[PDB]
């Protein structure tokens, strides 16, 4: 069996909200919903990552390191491919059940934070990102910050990252392209992984005001809290080193 | 301190 394989079958499965339609929308109501969906997204990544060939292997604190760093990262990459599967769209299919559309967008606030999201189902778009290159892709966003000092496995850590980058070029070489343009895509490819710390930093800024600021009564679940009362800190203290292919 | 994701990590699925 395929090291791509291996990551096509443990693709999590779709969640739903649990969006009442009936009762009309609001800002807070989705932004809330939105939030205890993510804390259910959150608990499946876990999985999802543990079952991901040489993670397991990783000092358990490295494990923990690496979903913290990249939560935001694998959710938002994730939902874009998720909603380019649903395109010509223009939407975001967060779940079966709630689905932010062009009304929706228009609601206070909501299109300022969705932006950053519909950037991401743009890009897969545009460059007509396959599935074997969207499950390497979303295995190398896991593996794209470390901290400031490094790992306590790290020279395991560049071995299995390594691997990855080689699966990558794998699903690239399918294309059935000439190597200028084999080249040219994995060049194209690394810097939507690239992109994705910008992406991620510009929805983390909106979403540790919500968490923060208690007045704005917007709940997150024990999941999602326990990974931003971890991550703030070390923002703060500029413990991270984002690792990037292109300088 | 991360109690919540020790755990989802340290027990079998
Ligand atoms: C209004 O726009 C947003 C944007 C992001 C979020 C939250 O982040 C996500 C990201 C992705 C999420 C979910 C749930 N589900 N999926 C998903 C769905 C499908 C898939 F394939 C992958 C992930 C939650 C975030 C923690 N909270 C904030 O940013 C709050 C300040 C607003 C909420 N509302």
């Amino acid at each position: 069996p395929t090291l791509v394989s291996l990551l096509e079958v443990i693709e999590p499965e779709v969640l739903y909200a649990g969006y009442d339609s009936s009762v009309p929308d609001s800002t807070w109501r989705i932004m809330t919903t939105l939030n205890m969906l993510g804390g259910r997204q959150m608990i499946a990544a876990v999985k999802w990552a543990k079952a991901i060939p040489g993670f397991r292997n990783l000092h358990l604190d490295d494990q923990m390191t690496l979903l913290q760093y990249s939560w935001m990262s694998l959710m938002a990459f994730a939902l874009g491919w998720r909603s380019y599967r649903q395109s010509s769209a223009n939407l975001l299919c967060f779940a079966p059940d709630l689905i932010i559309n062009e009304q929706r967008m228009t609601l206070p606030d909501m299109y300022d934070q969705c932006k950053h999201m519909l950037y991401v189902s743009s890009e897969l778009h545009r460059l007509q990102v396959s599935y074997e290159e969207y499950l390497c892709m979303k295995t190398l966003l896991l593996l794209s910050s470390v901290p400031k000092d490094g790992l306590k496995s790290q020279e395991l850590f560049d071995e299995i990252r390594m691997t990855y980058i080689k699966e990558l070029g794998k699903a690239i070489v399918k294309r059935e392209g000439n190597s200028s343009q084999n080249w040219q895509r994995f060049y194209q490819l690394t810097k939507l992984l690239d992109s994705m710390h910008e992406v991620v930093e510009n929805l983390l800024n909106y979403c540790f005001q919500t968490f923060l600021d208690k007045t704005m009564s917007i709940e997150f679940p024990e999941m999602l809290a326990e990974i931003i009362t971890n991550q703030i800190p070390k923002y703060s203290n500029g413990n991270i080193k984002k690792l990037l292919f292109h300088q | 301190e991360n109690a919540l994701l020790r755990y989802l990590l340290d027990k079998d699925d």
